[PDB]
């Protein structure tokens, strides 16, 4: 697990970092990034699926 | 947190780049954006016989506020229904260049 | 179409009424969103350009 964990938060904490970078007045901006990609109907874009 | 008094023209983009994002309130901005373009400026008269369009004040038609997004977010998911496919160009173009 | 009330127009307000069928729901039924709920997450490929200094994220 603790292999696993480092992967994950090094994979997130990487693209936060590429993502922070971009200027709203785009289609795939800081706010409406996660809605494009999901396709399913969770209860609220939070937690895991971000 | 409690109000504190003060803010800059700066801090009113946060507000509204949130508020629009979070509620999915898109084309509600575009309808708001048309009606300001309206009442920003007024025309000053070519002749002294057109100030006659300005004597009486014209009335400005403002929706009553109504939502329903904070009591049930279950309705508000990741996969929004709009009508045009350029529905969030209004935004995108306001919050690049405000002085436009 | 008019109405009056109190000496002023009476205007009607809300949604567009339809014409509601049985089939009209029944058909969501036929649907059941058959769309298998599971969580399949797409990625973006990130594109450079002349600047570097702001990113663009791209579709496929």
């Amino acid at each position: 697990l603790f292999y696993h964990s480092v992967a994950m938060i090094e994979s997130c904490y990487v693209e936060l970092g590429n993502v922070a970078r971009v200027s709203d007045s785009d289609a795939i901006n800081k706010y409406t990034f996660t809605e494009l990609s999901v396709q399913g109907r969770p209860v609220m874009n939070r937690g895991i699926i971000v | 947190e409690p109000s504190s008094g003060r803010y800059t023209h700066e801090d009113v983009k946060d507000a509204i780049t949130i508020l629009v994002s979070a509620n999915q309130a898109y084309t509600d901005f575009e309808a708001a954006y048309l009606m300001l373009a309206q009442t920003l400026v007024s025309p000053v008269p070519r002749t002294a016989e057109a100030s006659a369009w300005f004597i009486n004040a014209g009335m400005v038609n403002m929706p009553t506020l109504s939502c329903a997004n904070g009591y049930y977010p279950a309705l508000t998911n990741v996969n929004p229904y709009h009508r045009l496919d350029t529905w969030k160009d209004t935004l995108n173009h306001w919050v690049a260049y405000p002085d436009m | 179409a008019a109405m009056f009330s109190r000496n002023k127009p009476l205007y009607m307000t809300g949604g567009s009424v339809r014409t509601i069928a049985t089939g009209n729901y029944r058909d969501a039924a036929e649907r059941l969103r058959a769309m298998d709920e599971t969580l399949r997450l797409k990625p973006f490929k990130i594109t450079e350009k002349l600047d570097f200094r702001v990113a663009a994220y791209a579709i496929p």
